[PDB]
């Protein structure tokens, strides 16, 4: 009934008022060439090259600005329209600098192809061109800005996704430029972004300057792991090597961003790896060994050791497959201290049910909410694109959002309650204003930090904002099949844990000390030799050596994320895999591997022996985690809450702060990030 | 520019160099390591800053076709140099 | 225009006619007829009708297609029936030519043309060797192209380019072996593809 | 003996209605009787509803509880607890 | 005359691929995401079919990445996902399916810009 | 050259050589490229 | 499910087919092994027949039973022609191949691959 009917090239269309020119050619698979129209950023309408006829309409008009009008016939591939195109092309090109075989744009350039596709073939300028010169914006982004086209893609970018104001143009008419005027860093979680909508070479990535050409890269699909939100990326390889990592698009997830750490830690692959199997000598030093000697000296302690005297510890950056397989492992010597780094209160229901550890809403759904009230949080560093996807709300759907906690900036204004635990308890009992527009929302969301839960008192924490959304689930205020309770987590091996029933955190083993410790990946540094017996036995299997490889009897070496197709579980509880990239380096061997390897030498076989065996096995565990993209809906908070009562627990009077409270505690996090030399240049220019 | 490992064998303009315990230098024993001794880095370190009285100046390389594309460098920065980008030719406005 | 080629309106009109003579004639067998715009003529057949098609453009009073310049193979993956078989015919009664395809899977055989043309008996060879289709009464269908044992029919799109085994001389043994491939340098896989259409006006409906 | 307790069924099929009765009605009940023992509920679309027990030793028995009413969900919840298989 | 033939159309014995790489591969069949480097669209049109990605090793003599793996560059072209997995079936490979990711439709306003009272109002041009 | 000499440039050979193939001076080939992934180094003192 | 036949109609009248193939094959390997010189006794050689033909012993579709019995009559062909070398007979044998580990163990100690 709302649709209205217009032609391109004669062909039918109905689209819903509003609908723009160039979305009406999308519906009939024709692609307006563009340069300054992204379909994530405002509209701007100021480099033409999306210019077309209009039938019985002497003006060319603005496709992508345009709004279509009822019986408009849109000729894509007029000469009038082509004649536009030719033009705006060569203007495009009169100053553009002799540059593609020295620019690392070349042969994925947007002026290159639509130049090939849409301009002519040659040129008649015949005078002298511009030259500008280049702006320092911090080491990650070079600026070679003689090649900017001035299609403001990067200054909407900036305003309207990152919340920074710092780019803009100044000057006039031929001389304006694109920059910060003063000289200004961009340093932004989200800044390499504007690498990938520069449709130029304006832009580009330092750390990849010069290392490769487009058409010689192989593209592996996978998945990231720096964070927990489970951005979908592109590992682009060459000749065995990773050359860089690209943002792949998932509307549910990252959209078409990924964050600074995700784009550029990579780096931290090819420095300080695990590549030979050790053990100790007769002077107490780690030495190569066979992975036949290593694997025996584990078994034989294995063997003589039962129940609790042998725990393990699971880092972040550990996949599914690795998890199962050492639970697995240490279950048949009936030991169950399978432990993880990251707490979360086994109060009440503990890991029992998975909306109690979940984002409920995911991450869609924060464009549907109309309050978001974050607590113990700096999602901006935790959650990067999640972070954005609230600014995205925000921006566009008038969302109002609240905190309790450190007053962090969120690239976005909003309402700081304060930093007291005590706020929660004023919210819930209703004397707190801003109880009154949580029962006034229609969809509200309640969101509590993991790194809030890492406080003694998590447990108190989790029960006050859990009985929060049980007084707006009491109410009637919203809808009924809307989920209010959110955790947002920021470690991306932590989901799976608690799927396949893992302790969080390492409460289990500071009460009994092992014997026999394995150290899965665990470079956090919560168990030291400290807090263990003098000649407890520690096997640390990883791909870096970082915290938990120099204390270990027994090193095993691992894979990394981009070296194997292992399964991971973002925030959401959405399961999703990464694929190979390239293999392993030196003896490193895929982790479950180990482990199965390691069973068989030690007596207890484990029951798989394939990648599709133990994924398999996954699914008797917890079936959820082999329905890959999807995202398995959790319910039952009501008991949730119920158990949540039970035990009284005090709230402490420190206030919530969380980890990460500027842009220099965000480079570094795990293992990956430390090593990467591209991390450290960004915290040294950020505090320098 | 060239110049031996502690165990004598030159380093290349890359860097490249075999270390102490690789065995793959045996390939040079009773032959050599080819090595080019005109390093590109030193010889246009060598050559001297043009002055100028514009803005902008253009370098094509030389030799008109023979050089390189033409490219049009902005030399308002005063702190260091303009460098053409393909033949690294320095220009500064006096 | 200097830098386009001419159209020929007059050899359009020729072929299309024909076209439609020989669709009105052998209408068992014609699925579709077409001409493309640099003016080649094509009849696409129902694999049946392979010998009919064929006898009636040779032996044909109005057609006189007496040789064969080429038969050969086309293997489209995505096809239910991936292997288009292709016979190109020339008439020097006319000074024409004329392509005929059929299509046929990895199991279903095709009549062979030998009766025909006897110059079809090698290059039915040849695609039985390249691609395996198997040719119905050939005279003698076997490899004609590859080494005695090869494995495999190298010209469909899934065969490796550089294949399965390769060869060396084994001193042990004292002959040449056959070993798994293994390459000191991979052949580097290129993505050359623009992401911008080139030509509109084969645009595919979305 | 029974060191884990795993149930899994679908989030609106019939044939976890049951099972979706007991969770609703008697795990938390379930949940205060047995304090220090995981009992992972996990729902996931289309699944089959089963009942997984883990004993000493990593060894595990799977009951089906398709088209169970919520008292033999209940039923073969007892027999689980009381093994020591 | 036809005969009838009730049985899975499978090819495997008479392909010529060796056991290895039919049993031990993984097909992946997937439609290719768009470059984020580009705003072109005109790649994610058809379906691929590519296989696990297996070691690559420096050689020895000039550093160049070796292989083993013969399928290691194959990558065919489907037009739909049905031609892709009729395909990998008949040849004996396991394979995962992923779905299509298409960009969901938006809603663009120009005049949103210069909003008088609301958020998307922008602080330059 | 006699008559049209060639351009002097200072990085040009000074002494040609003939083909030194079957020489000890003859070419061999290596990679001019450096180490592309770094182990890591344990520790040299005592502390399992 | 209707299809055109290459040469049998059903199963029946297809393992007619590899019979006369088996038997013809067993009876060429003697003459093969003094033709060719080869050093693998008699029973080695039709050792190595039937070893090809069991691992086709699974297929219940006759067009693939057909076109592996016209493929197994070229070999054959190309045997008793003496179109093949001592080289191509012995491919069937990989003597210079090394034994490739098969159990999970020693493959994972080799490399990656599954
Ligand atoms: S931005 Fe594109 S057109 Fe300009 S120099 Fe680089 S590759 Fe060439
Ligand atoms: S730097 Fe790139 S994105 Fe920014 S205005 Fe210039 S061309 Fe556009
Ligand atoms: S894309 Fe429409 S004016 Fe730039
Ligand atoms: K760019
Ligand atoms: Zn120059």
């Amino acid at each position: 009934s709302n649709l209205i009917e217009v032609f391109v090239d004669g062909q039918s269309v109905m689209v819903e008022p509003g609908t723009t020119v160039l979305q009406a050619c999308e519906k009939v698979g024709m692609q307006i060439p563009r340069f300054c129209y992204h379909e994530r950023l405002s509209v701007a309408g100021n480099c033409r090259m999306c210019l077309v006829e209009i039938e019985k309409a002497p003006k060319v008009v603005a496709a992508c600005a345009m709004p279509v009008m009822k019986g408009w016939n849109i000729l894509t591939n007029s000469e009038k329209t082509k004649k536009a195109r030719e033009g705006v092309m060569e203007f495009l090109l009169a100053n553009h600098p002799l540059d593609c075989p020295i620019c690392d744009q070349g042969g994925e350039c947007d002026l290159q192809d639509q130049s090939m596709m849409f301009g002519s073939d040659r040129s008649r300028f015949l005078e002298g061109k511009r030259a500008v010169e280049d702006k320092n914006i911090g080491p990650l982004v070079k600026t070679i800005m003689t090649r900017c086209i001035q299609c403001t893609r990067c200054i909407r970018f900036a305003s309207e996704i990152a919340g920074v104001d710092d780019l803009g143009t100044t000057g006039r008419g031929n001389d304006m430029q694109v920059g910060t005027y003063i000289e200004k860093m961009f340093m932004s979680e989200l800044s390499g972004n504007i690498i990938d909508i520069c449709p130029v070479g304006a832009l580009t990535s330092k750390p990849y300057a010069f290392t490769a050409r487009p058409w010689e890269t192989r593209k592996t699909e996978s998945i990231d792991v720096m964070d927990a939100v489970g951005s979908n990326i592109v590992v682009s390889t060459r000749t065995g090597e990773v050359m860089r990592i690209l943002p792949r698009m998932h509307e549910d997830i990252n959209e078409e961003w990924i964050s600074d750490k995700t784009r550029f830690a990579y780096d931290g692959l090819k420095r300080q790896r695990l590549t030979e199997p050790m053990v100790r000598n007769e002077k107490g030093l780690l030495t190569h060994t066979t992975w036949e000697d290593a694997l025996s000296r584990v078994a034989g302690m294995l063997q003589s050791f039962q129940g609790n005297d042998v725990a393990a510890i699971a880092g972040g950056l550990v996949d599914a497959e690795a998890l199962i397989a050492l639970k697995d492992l240490l279950n048949r010597v009936d030991s169950d201290t399978l432990c993880t780094e990251e707490v979360f209160p086994t109060a009440g229901a503990g890991t029992d049910l998975r909306s109690n550890y979940l984002l409920n809403t995911t991450i869609a759904g924060v464009e549907e909410a109309d309050v978001v009230l974050l607590v113990g949080t700096n999602p901006r560093f935790e959650a990067p694109l999640f972070n954005a996807r609230i600014r995205k709300s925000w921006l566009h759907n008038d969302l109002k959002v609240a905190l309790i906690g450190s007053p962090v900036d969120l690239t976005y204004r909003y309402d700081h309650l304060g930093d007291s635990p005590k706020i929660l308890q004023d919210i819930a009992s209703g004397s707190h204003p801003f109880s009154q527009v949580l029962q006034e929302a229609k969809k509200p969301m309640v969101i509590l930090g993991s790194s809030a839960l890492q406080r003694n008192d998590g447990a108190a924490i989790l029960a006050a904002v859990s009985n929060i959304a049980q007084k707006i689930r009491t109410s009637s205020g919203v809808t009924g099949d809307w989920k209010v309770m959110n955790i947002l987590h920021r470690i991306a091996s932590q989901v799976a844990a608690l799927d396949l029933g893992y302790k969080p955190g390492v409460e289990a083993i500071q009460k009994n000390p092992p014997k026999m410790l394995f150290l899965l990946g665990a470079d956090g540094g919560c168990i030291t030799r400290q807090d263990l017996p003098k000649d407890c036995f520690i096997v640390y299997q990883g791909h870096h050596g970082d915290v938990g490889a120099p204390i270990a009897d027994v090193i095993l070496p691992g894979a990394a994320y981009t070296e194997k197709s292992a399964t991971y579980v973002n925030t959401e509880g959405r399961a999703q895999q990464t694929k190979v990239a390239v293999t392993p380096p030196g003896l490193a061997r895929e982790d479950w591997k180990i482990i199965r390897a390691l069973s068989e030498i030690a007596g207890m076989t484990l029951p798989y022996d394939t990648l599709d065996q133990v994924r398999n096995r996954l699914e008797e565990v917890s079936p959820n985690l082999v329905r890959y993209d999807d995202v398995e809906g959790a319910n039952y908070f009501q008991q949730a809450s119920e158990l949540s009562k039970l035990v009284n627990q005090q709230l402490l009077a420190d206030p919530l702060v969380p980890p990460q409270l500027t842009i220099k505690d965000f480079y570094m996090t795990d293992s990956i990030s430390r090593a990467s030399q591209t991390m450290a240049k960004c915290v040294k220019a950020v505090t320098e | 520019g060239v110049r031996t490992s502690p165990t004598g064998e030159k380093v290349t303009h890359t860097g490249q160099v075999y270390d102490d315990g690789d065995y793959r230098k045996v390939r040079f024993v009773g032959r050599q390591k080819e090595v080019n001794e005109n390093f590109a880095i030193d010889l246009i370190a060598e050559q001297p800053v043009s002055q100028v009285g514009s803005r902008v100046i253009s370098c094509d390389g030389g030799g008109g076709a023979l050089g390189h594309p033409r490219v049009y460098i902005n030399l308002d920065k005063e702190t260091k140099t303009g460098t053409c980008g393909y033949c690294g030719l320095q220009f500064r406005q006096q | 225009r200097p830098t386009v080629r001419p159209r020929n309106d007059v050899a359009h009109k020729q072929l299309s006619a024909f076209g439609e003579y020989v669709a009105e004639i052998l209408p068992k067998y014609v699925q579709q007829v077409q001409v493309s715009c640099f003016n080649e003529l094509e009849i696409c057949i129902h694999p049946d009708g392979v010998i009919p098609v064929l006898t009636f453009l040779r032996d044909h009073s109005n057609a006189q297609f007496k040789s064969l310049a080429d038969l050969t193979a086309v293997d489209i993956p995505t096809r239910q029936n991936r292997f288009e078989i292709v016979y190109n015919l020339l008439s020097l009664r006319f000074n024409s030519r004329i392509r005929v395809k059929t299509y046929t899977d990895e199991l279903t055989p095709i009549e062979s043309s030998v009766p025909v043309y006897k110059a079809a008996n090698w290059y039915e060879r040849e695609i039985w060797d390249m691609f395996g289709v198997f040719f119905a009464n050939h005279p003698d269908l076997r490899r004609i192209l590859t080494d005695y044992g090869f494995e495999g029919h190298p010209f469909r799109k899934d065969f490796p380019l550089s294949g399965y085994v390769e060869l060396r001389y084994d001193d042990e043994v004292k002959r040449v072996v056959a070993e798994p491939v293994e390459l000191a340098q991979e052949f580097r896989k290129f993505d050359l593809n623009s992401p911008w259409e080139a030509f509109p006006a084969y645009r595919q409906p979305p | 003996g029974l060191r884990e307790i795993r149930i899994h069924l679908c989030q609106r099929s019939p044939g976890s209605q049951g099972v979706r009765d007991f969770i609703e009605k008697r795990y938390v009940e379930l949940k205060k009787a047995n304090p220090d023992l995981p009992i992972l509920i996990r729902e996931c679309s289309d699944v089959q509803p089963k009942l997984w027990a883990r004993y000493a030793f990593g060894q595990e028995k799977n009951v089906s509880l398709n088209n169970f009413s919520a008292d033999q969900v209940t039923r073969a919840l007892e027999n689980v607890l009381s093994s020591k298989a | 005359q036809l005969i009838t033939v009730d049985e899975k159309l499978d090819i495997t014995t008479i392909t010529g691929v060796p056991e290895e790489h039919i049993k031990t591969r993984k097909a992946r069949i997937f439609v290719p995401a768009r470059n984020n480097m580009q705003s072109g669209v005109n790649n994610t049109k058809k379906w691929k079919m590519e296989f696990d990605t297996r070691e690559r090793w420096e050689n020895p003599l000039m550093g160049w990445a070796s292989t083993a793996d013969p399928l290691s560059n194959l990558v065919l072209t489907f037009s739909t996902k049905e031609d892709a997995v009729a395909f990998a079936e008949k040849n004996g490979w396991s394979y995962d399916v992923e779905e299509r990711k298409v960009p969901k439709p938006k809603s663009k306003s120009y005049g949103a810009n210069f909003s008088w009272n609301k958020r998307t109002r922008v602080s330059t041009k | 050259p006699t008559v049209k000499p060639p351009t002097a440039r200072k990085f040009i050979w000074t002494n040609h050589k003939f083909n030194l193939s079957g020489t000890p001076q003859q070419y061999v080939p290596y990679s001019t490229t450096r180490k592309k992934i770094q182990e890591w180094v344990p520790p040299s003192t005592p502390y399992k | 499910t209707s299809v055109k036949p290459i040469f049998s109609r059903d199963m029946n009248e297809a393992k007619r087919r590899v019979r006369e193939l088996y038997r013809a094959w067993y009876r060429e390997v003697p003459n093969t092994v003094h033709l060719f010189q080869l050093d693998i006794s008699v029973k080695q050689g039709r050792d190595k027949v039937r070893e090809m033909f069991k691992k086709n012993a699974h297929i219940t579709d006759p067009r693939v039973v057909d076109l592996l019995v016209i493929k197994g009559k070229m070999e054959l062909e190309e045997t008793i022609k003496v179109w093949k070398q001592r080289t191509h007979v012995m491919r069937f044998f990989h003597e210079t191949e090394a034994p490739r580990p098969k159990d999970f163990l020693s493959k994972f100690y080799v490399g990656h691959d599954p």
